[PDB]
């Protein structure tokens, strides 16, 4: 059978690898970097732009951007240098020997899902591809065939309901505000501390303190007056430079944001309101088994003690007779990856391909006939 | 100047190994360090995954 | 003979401090190696453990 | 009522005086001078600190320090002794008489806030004080409620958007890049072109030539064609002990660097990119007064010709149906000031005050309660 | 290839020689003398002027100059004297048919760019030339891309932090403090102990002295106590005329002066503020490098005991986790010259040289847009 590339198209990580595998075999940093020089490297190999650790290790030469933001490729011309640094240096494999899978959005948008057939077809020479959205496969990796997940990305959190692989097209709620924004809030609030950070070289370290840090409070409140009352809520971080500093309340206020988007000036509701929202949309009869399969999902989502202020936080909006349960995967930040694994795996699933010849008939539009 | 001279080569023979020791010397000890800051990145990875296991264990 | 002597005078001080860095190079090969073994010790617990809770989680 | 005292904490000059005046009364600057030996005079006394314009004349004999660096105030024994000079030396005024208004930047440190709120109270013994930051009152010297300000002050820039008289606490924007480092950027620059400076005694007339022969350029490239094609673009100066110095292009390129950030290896946007990227942060049905409301503020923009070049790089950067125009106030060095003498005579405001006895009552964190 | 003559423009001592050699072929003082008086010399032909060891050692007849102080060239006509004195008599070769290439300090003033660029291809008629930071060449001598500079030279002390090729721009700090105020310093302290110097002829044997005998303390108050407690930090000379004179404390009190600027009046930072200093305006993934790898360069470095002060110095200064190692050259006096004698040696470095016809169509400005 044909080895499939399930590429997860993440706003801070890639996660790559073939399937038949049940875990990413590559994991870099969503970057792309060009000179600060007027041309190449003094005395080496002609390289144009760079990406992933190569990008991160030669960065006093780079100045340095991002190709996707909020879910979306916000330039082609760097999702381009994702794709080139994937198969090339990462899989060291010919994508054009080998289908691709790859993830979007809940209603990414149609312009955006066409110049990525595109872009796969004409330049990579890709055999066949399909794209799917990040909820429906980490349902299937939740070894489950109808509920919700909560997907909460590097960059947009959205509610998706689903019966037996198809999401409701009706009931899909959207909030973006999620780990990219995360990062940024968190940096505002510890210059308020007093600990500025004004250097991007000092936003992927905040990033980082973010991921490891981070908590959710089981009550946002008890946790804040702790913390005004106690310094036991303050956990210390040593910068790489030396210089120890002292990271507070700012751990559980950072994603307090997710359930209050109002503390950084948005009108949009919060993730545990969207999800009641969502699912009310959708039949009595299949509401049992879409409260009762509370999926988490994405990298946002792996900060601890998240499913005891999930469990809570939906069983307050919703009746006390819809069965509630929080689903975490074991290792949620890839689910979707995994799901997709398991999709392009599947024996029914490989008459769902776009071909190179659907593609040279139809052109890029060929997706919205395949895809849903 | 038949003694100095003689002196002389040595002293440059013994320089020449030298800056070959110290070159060794640096990367020993930027080689060393790095592997004790990723040694120290895997003790707090493997602290986590502990106490991830212990409150799994509790939930088990 | 003056110019030759303060010349001794500095290699021979070089001399002394060669046998100092070629200490240092021996204490920082110890440590690189030692640290890396380390490295390669932890990553085989680290991954124990978490084929371990992998089983576990499974399980679960 | 009661007389308070408004007090600007600029980088470089402070100013300072009594309200319901429409003008600071004290214009002085911002240093302080310590003695280099012991035995310091003859015949004539001794002084073991100095500031303003005694430590700027007595000189010979002194290491100079300062209260204020980047508009964070970096040493709080030098900000105590400019504002024993302020109260007893230059106003000639018991403060303990007279509530006290400090300026501060947008995010000043709130570390700073209850250590200047509690220097105040305890060693001043003043009877009331209140902390505002520049742009709010900036904007009401400009007769405005709504608005957004650029404040690049004596030492940083901000861009501020202010709506109702809040300073909107998710859209403010930083930049460590204003007339303190431009100073030190003019003085590299010049030593390039072979009139090394390499004194602090020769920084402070780099200073002074800065104010009075910098200028904005309209067309960065135009001028520095014209500059490199022509003579024309050079101003003479005499230094204070003869020798006639000739400053060229360094008069625009100075400047130049507030709009490319990179040009002194900063990762920030420039002043105009981050003024786009606050106003796209705030709502609608503000940014039609706030577009139109677009307010300079501070000591760096007193440089001519400023309003033609930002009205240009700002509808270039914003779409073309906003009411785009430049409000450059008459004498915008002081707005902050004005607003601060304003903002102590309205009728409503006095109900705002941090009195001696809620600082008796509640303590240093007191600030954290009045102001925001 | 062609054969490059490599000059060091050094303060003190020029060196000089052929390109692809591990040390430099001449190696003589930077000196020039013209007449004392109308006529100079009986029995054998006069000359208007001398240069090099033919001026060391028909001393009395001369007023000497120096072509380079200060770390700039100060004297037009007496840098020429060196240079035609280097290719005709010390290295016996005709210049036109050979590239040059000239050391320099950062910041070289543009005018002083321009005569020298303009004297190589009009006074010597070069067919070829390049000109380079001292500290780029001591680290490409070293066999390192990366790493922070400390060249304390003949003339001038500089801080150069250096990334995988160029020097960084905006981080280079400067002190007006080397080996020639040393000696003039040196003689002043000498004349306090109460052996009065007065003659030019004097000061040379001072510098000698200096060169020989003085040393850096690794603790300054300890040995300064040391020498107040025992005569047993003093060392004997014997000057070339008899009398055996006795230099005590000045020699470690010389070489102070680079740490503590204000032991000569001066208003600068010391070498190891100024290096703290540069490093902390670099990057923040290559602090790491430049914090590990500290180089010493120049002639001032060869006083023994100098890396465990700066090693203290420093590691004082900068944070206890970027781990500090001084690298000291085994022939750190002479790593600029064998740098650019390697460098010129190189097939990749043979698209760098300002060519006679670039110099021909774009005229002394050329040296701007081929150097870096």
């Amino acid at each position: 059978e044909t080895t499939a590339l399930v590429c997860d198209n993440g706003s801070g990580l890639v996660k790559a690898g073939f399937a038949g595998d049940d875990a990413p075999r590559a994991v870099f940093p969503s970057i792309v970097g060009r000179p600060r020089h007027q041309g190449v490297m003094v005395g080496m190999g002609q390289k144009d732009s760079y990406v992933g650790d190569e990008a991160q290790s030669k960065r006093g030469i780079l100045t340095l951007k991002y190709p996707i933001e909020h879910g979306i490729i916000t330039n082609w011309d760097d999702m381009e240098k994702i794709w080139h640094h994937t198969f090339y240096n990462e899989l060291r494999v010919a994508p054009e020997e080998h289908p691709t899978l790859l993830t979007e959005a809940p209603l990414n948008p149609k312009a955006n899902r066409e110049k990525m057939t595109q872009i796969m077809f004409e330049t990579f020479n890709v055999p066949a591809m399909y794209v799917a959205i990040q909820a429906v496969l980490s349902l299937y990796a939740s070894g489950r065939t109808t509920g919700i997940v909560l997907d909460s990305g590097d960059g947009v959190t959205h509610n998706v309901p689903i019966y037996e692989g198809y999401a409701l097209p009706h009931a899909i709620m959207r909030l973006d505000l999620a780990g990219r924004d995360l990062t940024d809030y968190l940096m505002k609030i510890l210059t308020e501390r007093g600990y500025s950070f004004v250097t991007t070289a000092e936003r992927e370290i905040v990033r980082d303190i973010k991921e490891k840090l981070c908590y959710v409070a089981l009550d946002f409140e008890n946790e804040m007056a702790t913390a005004a009352s106690s310094s036991s809520l303050e956990k210390s971080y040593e910068l790489p430079d030396g210089q120890v500093i002292t990271i507070g309340n700012e751990r559980f206020r950072c994603p307090e944001t997710l359930f209050q988007p109002s503390f950084i000036g948005m009108e949009s509701a919060g993730i545990h309101e969207t999800t009641y929202n969502s699912i009310m949309k959708c039949d009595i009869d299949i509401r049992k088994d879409l409260y009762a399969n509370n999926v988490l999902s994405g990298g946002t989502t792996m900060y601890p003690g998240i499913a005891d202020r999930m469990q809570k936080e939906i069983t307050a909006l919703a009746p006390s007779t819809m069965k509630i349960k929080i689903i975490a995967p074991p290792e949620r930040k890839y689910s979707v990856w995994i799901g997709g694994s398991i999709l392009a795996s599947l024996s029914t699933f490989q008459q769902m391909w776009i071909s190179k010849q659907e593609y040279d008939e139809a052109g890029p539009s060929i997706v919205h006939r395949k895809c849903f | 100047k038949h003694i100095a001279e003689d002196a002389d080569r040595k002293y440059e023979e013994v320089a020449r190994k030298l800056v070959i020791i110290e070159s060794d010397l640096e990367r020993a000890e930027e080689r060393a360090e790095l592997s004790e800051g990723k040694c120290a990145e895997l003790e707090e990875e493997l602290k986590t995954v502990t106490n991830n296991l212990k409150s799994l264990e509790a939930q088990a």
